[PDB]
RNA sequence: AGGGGCGUAGUUCAAUUGGUAGAGCACCGGUUUCCAAAACCGGGUGUUGGGAGUUCGAGUCUCUCCGCCCCUGCCA
RNA sequence: CUUUAAUGUUUGAUGUUCUAACGUUGACCCGUAAUCCGGGUUGCGGACAGUGUCUGGUGGGUAGUUUGACUGGGGCGGUCU
RNA sequence: AAUUCCUUGUCGGGUAAGUUCCGACCUGCACGAAUGGCGUAAUGAUGGCCAGGCUGUCUCCACCCGAGACUCAGUGAAAUUGAACUCGCUGUGAAGAUGCAGUGUACCCGCGGCAAGACGGAAAGACCCCGUGAACCUUUACUAUAGCUUGACACUGAACAU
RNA sequence: UACGGUGCUGAAGCAACAAAUGCCCUGCUUCCAGGAAAAGCCUCUAAGCAUCAGGUAACAUCAAAUCGUACCCCAAACCGACACAGGUGGUCAGGUAGAGAAUACCAAGGCGCUUGAGAGAACUCGGGUGAAGGAACUAGGCAAAAUGGUGCCGUAACUUCGGGAGAAGGCACGCUGAUAUGUAGGUGAGGUCCCUCGCGGAUGGAGCUGAAAUCAGUCGAAGAUACCAGCUGGCUGCAACUGUUUAUUAAAAACACAGCACUGUGCAAACACGAAAGUGGACGUAUACGGUGUGACGCCUGCCCGGUGCCGGAAGGUUAAUU
RNA sequence: CGAAGGUGUGCUGUGAGGCAUGCUGGAGGUAUCAGAAGUGCGAAUGCUGACAUAAGUAACGAUAAAGCGGGUGAAAAGCCCGCUCGCCGGAAGACCAAGGGUUCCUGUCCAACGUUAAUCGGGGCAGGGUGAGUCGACCCCUAAGGCGAGGCCGAAAGGCGUAGUCGAUGGGAAACAGGUUAAUAUUCCUGUACUUGGUGUUACUGCGAAGGGGGGACGGAGAAGGCUAUGUUGGCCGGGCG
RNA sequence: UUUUGUAUAAUGGGUCAGCGACUUAUAUUCUGUAGCAAGGUUAACCGAAUAGGGGAGCCGAAGGGAAACCGAGUCUUAACUGGGCGUUAAGUUGCAGGGUAUAGACCCGAAACCCGGUGAUCUAGCCAUGGGCAGGUUGAAGGUUGGGUAACACUAACUGGAGGACCGAACCGACUAAUGUUGAAAAAUUAGCGGAUGACUUGUGGCUGGGGGUGAAAGGCCAAUCAAACCGGGAGAUAGCU
RNA sequence: UAAGGUGAUAUGAACCGUUAUAACCGGCGAUUUCCGAAUGGGGAAACCCAGUGUGUUUCGACACACUAUCAUUAACUGAAUCCAUAGGUUAAUGAGGCGAACCGGGGGAACUGAAACAUCUAAGUACCCCGAGGAAAAGAAAUCAACCGAGAUUCCCCCAGUAGCGGCGAGCGAACGGGGAGCAGCCCAGAGCCUGAAUCAGUGUGUGUGUUAGUGGAAGCGUCUGGAAAGGCGCGCGAUACAGGGUGACAGCCCCGUACACAAAAAUGCACAUGCUGUGAGCUCGAUGAGUAGGGCGGGACACGUGGUAUCCUGUCUGAAUAUGGGGGGACCAUCCUCCAAGGCUAAAUACUCCUGACUGACCGAUAGUGAACCAGUACCGUGAGGGAAAGGCGAAAAGAAC
């Protein structure tokens, strides 16, 4: 599994 | 358990209304109550798990008569 | 790091064992279920 | 910016809301007091923000235009 | 007919006093080697309390859901015949 | 001000220069008294600010010691991958070209390196929107309901007084 | 004799000193938060036996079954998919230095971590040193550097008088000799008295052990020389504080907290878990318990009951089942 | 006298195709006209299996450290022996519990397993090895708690709970030293002890409960004193004259 | 593939082989075809049984009107010269096919809802019974002896050993930075850091179960999964989307 | 039944048999450790610990047997409390659990559909619980019809997607009547006169027909190709047997069978007959199911959702008539028909297949078909419930390759 990289553009 | 003693009365289940008609179940228990019975032949008091309904029977058929079928039913009064 | 198994016999054969599990029929129910599929070992007591 | 509210006597507020604008204080005049005030009597005051319309008739109804308030202008 | 005074009746409203239903998580005895339970004795309470059916009120305590569209993205504003 | 939008408010202190800090001012956009107010020693891997010491943090990096990286031998992966005979420029073009047009350049092929591009790899985008999607949560949204509470009847009787 | 081994023989086998976290000690002292049970065991008698049985004592004698027992057990054997830089409870506790189970070097004992050999580039990691300047770096003194011990001197604002405080700041530390050839102290034999007599008492001081201080000398750049081992001060916001929290990006000003106030609750208590029985509350009783908000302490906590709740009232209006 | 299948080749039709043949294979196949469909695959980040790519690249698991001689062997940086060096030493040593289950010892072997080689191994194979009146467990006893005759309650199932009965992490009888195996030992052997019951004998004799009492029997902190384990020194014994 | 539009720098695919998606049942309508024909045809069932029997029924040949009713007419209206719907026109039963309907209905894919179970060997809290916390400081109350008082109070010294006290190992925590990010390790290591006699920590058991637990409260935790665990079932849920 | 045989991987060894005690098959017995309803107590399943009694003796012990709980019945004893009763101790019987689906009953969803969503649908489905049988359930008119009649229940085809129900939406959905399958009627609510009548249940006793081992079972040679003939080419034969399988390539005549014809010491099914043990047939006169029907309230079931809603079931509160009487005929009344509730029993037609045997398939052919053609619910994964694989083919004969 992972965990959903925070690198997010919001 | 809510079971009558003479009868055989137990809970039944049903709905409750309302005024959009929605129903939600629930559960109808007899009026049972616990009474001392004298017994005229034993001249002794024995105490009986009735419903009202069946208050009424025990005046009509008899405390000797009812207890009769109680043996026969093996409820062991 | 303690991981979540530390094992313990004794606390394995109070929880799943044959006794425990025949104890109350809802784990009796296990045993007929492993029964009808053929488990090769029905509970977890050597 | 956008949207709502407001503009009435000298200052603060009523208004009728289609046909005639009042109240309080202030101001003035006369009493009272040695005098001022406090008190008493009497009274005059208004383009109803500006304009342009309605309508027989507008401070009131409609739309802009000034000024003064109250709200919003947010998600990446 | 009104006004109705009294008269019995039929239903209720309280209040008082009982016990016998019922309550006792009061005491005592027995089952009994037993702080359960049951029975017995007694006291207290008592036609209440409590429970059943029905019923009014309350009830995010717990549920099942709804909470529009158009729109120079959406919301806000506006609009819907 | 853990609150102040205008705002780096104004003044003072600290600095060579201080939108932070400290002291005041009050004009409190939009503090405020147990959803506590103001102070407060001690405490704090608490936040901000300042000084001394201290230093390669830096001016500005140099050298050295080890472990990798490199070479040889042995063992021997991975994510990825439509296919490739896989250049630059300018222009065009599902509108940012290794592949089209024009033009320029370039012998064939490794090894050690650097990451500008291949809108590189990872994961059916978390932001935005949509579906007459889902779920939890709130309430004076709707309809109910457990619970609580009201009365009638039953369990439930007697006598008396009004 | 098969490097093992096997057989035979085999000396001394004492004292002093130091000394536990082990033992005396399930003791002693003290405190408030007031610190299991049962059985074995000892004893007492009922009923039931008291000639018996049974009990006590001394011998002889039997019996003591069954199961586990290897090995790993801070790890290559267990939990982590691995012969996995992780995790895993108890017991044992050598020498020197040291306050010490810290730390450094060693003993007993056990290992060198299951790819190596070269080379000695960039770059990266773990480290060493650095001219001059000394925070100019950077969001930020992040990191690193530095401080670091014992004894003594000395130590401010403020304070709840406890603190602040190891505040800051400073001095002395090695070795040798002397005082005193191995001191003060500690330990304590022999000997000599006494004993209703022993594992005795009182003298007695041998022998061991042994700081600390002063003086003198001496070496080095440096004597707490290594390892080990606080950076400090000033202003201020928040929270009183020790504590707790998002296992796996947040340890905080958040939560808790003692304290305070309101409110419910008379004990078959309220309340809560339970269709119910019952249980918790509590084997407690308002100096108690539950709920709510606030959050040590100090000074204090003002005005509004219209709205919404809650509490009280019950005359009237309205109003269900029922009739 | 070579069916399907596969693999070539040739011919042929507008196409999906068809025909024939060489080779492979070695036993089935099937005209024609009808009938029925699990009737046609390149994609669905499709499913399963196989095989590429990166690529002989990264990595080969703590920077505690190795070196040499000899031995065995087809072969030695890695195994055995020896001599050095280095590491831990409140552990990286020793003994257990829990947990594992033979990994223990010996012989034999190197395919796979070991991140390399391996003669070695916790690998493969075959044998051997665990000896108890006193150590544990079992047993007696109870804690929390579980189950629970009857009982109470609950649509059924069931829930709670009394008497009881289980349940250690606690309380209860007793063994130490020495020696010995390739691998076990307070278990075997040697030496010297101890305990609880049963039976019998002898003597003296009040015994006796599901009952009573005592005992078992209990905190935290602190303070010493007396000791031992243990260590140091001296003495003693033996060896040494560098 | 999806689009107004893709060499597009939009999605899909490393490759091959195998598998992989419009079906089935019933009913209904339409077309084709076959049979019979103003008629057509049976169903269940019987039956040596794909025959035959069974005409129970169904459709059609007559419609209009809400209906009673009337009828090649009928309804509307008081009535229609009217108007609406009808009246010449073959249907029916099989077979095949095109649609429709009910079923999963062309295939794959939800997040979820509901039901019954399994989990507190991890972790959270609690319960019972055990264990652990080197060493070094600070020196409360109280006590004794003085000094002081009429007695206190007060004060000094000496004893004392209080604390969610101090410094600091084990133990426990996890604040900063670097490494690591296909890890030695699905959360660690190294150097520092906080607590370290307590609201401490730990061993062995026990108890609380999913709209529930537990929570010094973060929507945290409840077996690497938590704004409603896991497993099975309803179930091929549904998916106007890809 | 037998000349061969000691199961399989799987040889070998040592043996046993050969005309009937080898082996194999069947019937009937014997033995049947431990755990498990588990039953002496306990327990972490396959373990631990007893008690009683009988019988053993080597005086250390040993071997059997019994000892759970509950229900029912009967004895004996036995409280408060005088009798009693509760309770207690024995002794007899019975029950416990497991198992596929089908069946009855007690509870009872949601997703979904309605293009949302409450009524409704899904659906009385999934699931849980209780009970029973080979079937279960139902069942002998207080039924329908309509002025004519039918005559228990169950099942099938119609009636009919009709009448109706329904936010009159989605959807749900009969009955009457008809055609079939199969048909069976009785007892108590009471006494006589008759009398053991019919009938049913037990059992023996035979017959018949099965079941559980078995027996016989027809008919071909030659030649060619080829490793091998069952193929080719010839010439035969059997057939109540040309169903299939095997044999070195395709076998009616090689083998096993098949068609037919037979078989049972013993056990057992079924049916008929018959004998016992119960069981009562018939006749007359009576009797005719009361806290019930009905009603009020709240629900549920009927296709029918409260609607004008009959009918059925009842949680609650009431409450009749009773043959000179009641129920029903879809609100209700009258008339008229029809039936007699408040007590029971009852086969068949019907549903299903864990299991046994035979047979069939325009069903599959190793990624298919059961998850499993293989030591598969295994390996493995998970604390657990649970999840869950991959993996078939030498050749005719192992002749499996001496050297
Ligand atoms: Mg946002
Ligand atoms: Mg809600
Ligand atoms: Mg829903
Ligand atoms: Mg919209
Ligand atoms: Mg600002
Ligand atoms: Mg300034
Ligand atoms: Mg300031
Ligand atoms: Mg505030
Ligand atoms: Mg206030
Ligand atoms: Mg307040
Ligand atoms: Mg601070
Ligand atoms: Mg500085
Ligand atoms: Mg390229
Ligand atoms: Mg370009
Ligand atoms: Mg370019
Ligand atoms: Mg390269
Ligand atoms: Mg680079
Ligand atoms: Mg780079
Ligand atoms: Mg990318
Ligand atoms: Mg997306
Ligand atoms: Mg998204
Ligand atoms: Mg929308
Ligand atoms: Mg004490
Ligand atoms: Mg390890
Ligand atoms: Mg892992
Ligand atoms: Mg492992
Ligand atoms: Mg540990
Ligand atoms: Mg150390
Ligand atoms: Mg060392
Ligand atoms: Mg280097
Ligand atoms: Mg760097
Ligand atoms: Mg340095
Ligand atoms: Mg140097
Ligand atoms: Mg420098
Ligand atoms: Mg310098
Ligand atoms: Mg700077
Ligand atoms: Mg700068
Ligand atoms: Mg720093
Ligand atoms: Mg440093
Ligand atoms: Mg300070
Ligand atoms: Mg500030
Ligand atoms: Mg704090
Ligand atoms: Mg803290
Ligand atoms: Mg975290
Ligand atoms: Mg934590
Ligand atoms: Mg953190
Ligand atoms: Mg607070
Ligand atoms: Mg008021
Ligand atoms: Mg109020
Ligand atoms: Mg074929
Ligand atoms: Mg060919
Ligand atoms: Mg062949
Ligand atoms: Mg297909
Ligand atoms: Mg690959
Ligand atoms: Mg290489
Ligand atoms: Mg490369
Ligand atoms: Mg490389
Ligand atoms: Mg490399
Ligand atoms: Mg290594
Ligand atoms: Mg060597
Ligand atoms: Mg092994
Ligand atoms: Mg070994
Ligand atoms: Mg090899
Ligand atoms: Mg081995
Ligand atoms: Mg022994
Ligand atoms: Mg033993
Ligand atoms: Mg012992
Ligand atoms: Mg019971
Ligand atoms: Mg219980
Ligand atoms: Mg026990
Ligand atoms: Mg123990
Ligand atoms: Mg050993
Ligand atoms: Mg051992
Ligand atoms: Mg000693
Ligand atoms: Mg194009
Ligand atoms: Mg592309
Ligand atoms: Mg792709
Ligand atoms: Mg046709
Ligand atoms: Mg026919
Ligand atoms: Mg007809
Ligand atoms: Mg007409
Ligand atoms: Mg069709
Ligand atoms: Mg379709
Ligand atoms: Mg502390
Ligand atoms: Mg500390
Ligand atoms: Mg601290
Ligand atoms: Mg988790
Ligand atoms: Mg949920
Ligand atoms: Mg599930
Ligand atoms: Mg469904
Ligand atoms: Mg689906
Ligand atoms: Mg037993
Ligand atoms: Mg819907
Ligand atoms: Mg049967
Ligand atoms: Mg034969
Ligand atoms: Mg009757
Ligand atoms: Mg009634
Ligand atoms: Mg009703
Ligand atoms: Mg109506
Ligand atoms: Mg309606
Ligand atoms: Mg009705
Ligand atoms: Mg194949
Ligand atoms: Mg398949
Ligand atoms: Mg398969
Ligand atoms: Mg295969």
């Amino acid at each position: 599994a992972a965990a959903a990289v925070r690198n997010a553009r919001w | 358990s809510r079971v009558c003693q003479v009868t055989g009365k137990r809970p039944v289940t049903g709905n409750n209304r309302s005024h959009a008609l929605n129903a939600t179940k629930r559960r109808f228990l007899p009026n049972l109550h616990s009474h001392r019975f004298w017994v005229e032949s034993e001249k002794r008091f024995v105490t009986l798990r009735v419903s009202a309904k069946g208050m009424r029977v025990i005046d009509k058929k008899g405390i000797d008569t009812v207890l009769a079928e109680l043996r026969a039913r093996g409820e062991k009064y | 790091m303690k991981r979540t198994f530390q094992p313990s016999v004794l606390k394995r054969n109070r929880s799943h064992g044959f006794r425990a599990r025949m104890a109350t029929k809802n784990g009796r129910q296990v045993l007929a279920r492993r029964r009808a599929k053929g488990r090769a070992r029905l509970t977890v007591s050597k």
